């Protein structure tokens, strides 16, 4: 399951 | 027609950036899927393409300013511009003598054909080498080729973006940090690479094109990895 911007 | 210290260190920061965002040794290749030469080079070019993304990702968090915007805006941004930013790093491993990415021995260095086994057809692969070789003739310094990528991924004429106008503050400063440098070091060409980024712009588009119509066939889709499913899907 973009949370690598923690 | 000089540079001034915050202008410097912003110099500063995009070569280092770079410099921890990619290896020249290509040594984390070997644990890529292995290339084999339907679409026998899929596996390895997604596994390749997955952790350029993940570079993309660290460098564009070390451009000066990049970390202020919000998290939506940076997504934005790096799904919009990724396959840009590869395909403008892939550069440094493009080589005119044979016309393919030479990443270390025979089995790391693509040619045309080999990407052709991935899915892809030769409007987006013509263009790609077109624009690799035009590149390449251009000789950019190392700062001037981290300075376009930087460039590059702030454009704020993107679809999600929200904060448009601080975007375009960012990129306006890292263009302005540009053009003092081309004027100080060279004798045209900031025109020239400002075409560049025109470029990739039709490259992202075809390439889209052909990954979502690989990306909906299952027997295909399933040999991407969930980073490459992420930046270059619908979904948003
Ligand atoms: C990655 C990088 C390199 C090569 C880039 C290539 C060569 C192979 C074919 C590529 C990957 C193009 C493909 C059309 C992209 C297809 C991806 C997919 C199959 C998912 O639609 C895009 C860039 C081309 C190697 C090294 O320079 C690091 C760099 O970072």
């Amino acid at each position: 399951x973009x949370x690598x911007x923690k | 027609h000089m540079l001034s210290d915050e202008q410097m260190q912003i110099i500063n920061s995009l070569v280092e950036a770079h410099h921890k965002t990619y290896d020249d040794s290509y040594s984390d290749f070997v644990r890529f899927r292995p290339p084999v030469r339907r679409l026998s080079m899929l596996p390895h070019l997604a596994d390749l393409v997955s952790y350029s993304i993940q570079k993309v990702i660290g460098f564009a968090k070390m451009i000066p300013g990049f970390r202020d915007l919000t998290a939506e805006d940076q997504i934005a941004l790096l799904k919009s511009s990724a396959i840009e930013i590869i395909m403008l790093r892939s550069n440094q491993s493009f080589s005119l003598e044979d016309m393919s990415w030479s990443c270390g021995g025979p089995d790391f260095k693509y040619c045309i054909n080999d990407v052709t086994k991935a899915g892809h057809t030769l409007e987006l692969l013509e263009p790609l080498v077109k624009f690799q070789v035009g590149l390449k003739k251009l000789k950019l310094h190392e700062e001037e080729h981290v300075l376009l990528m930087a460039i590059c991924l702030l454009s704020p004429d993107r679809p999600g973006v929200q904060d448009h106008v601080r975007i375009e503050a960012l990129q306006d400063r890292l263009c302005d940090v540009l053009q003092a440098y081309i004027r100080i070091q060279h004798p045209l060409l900031y025109a020239k690479m400002i075409q560049k980024l025109a470029d990739l712009r039709s490259l992202n588009e075809e390439h889209s094109k052909q990954y979502r119509s690989l990306s909906f066939q299952p027997e295909h889709s399933m040999q991407l990895t969930p980073l490459v499913l992420e930046v270059f899907g619908s979904e948003v």
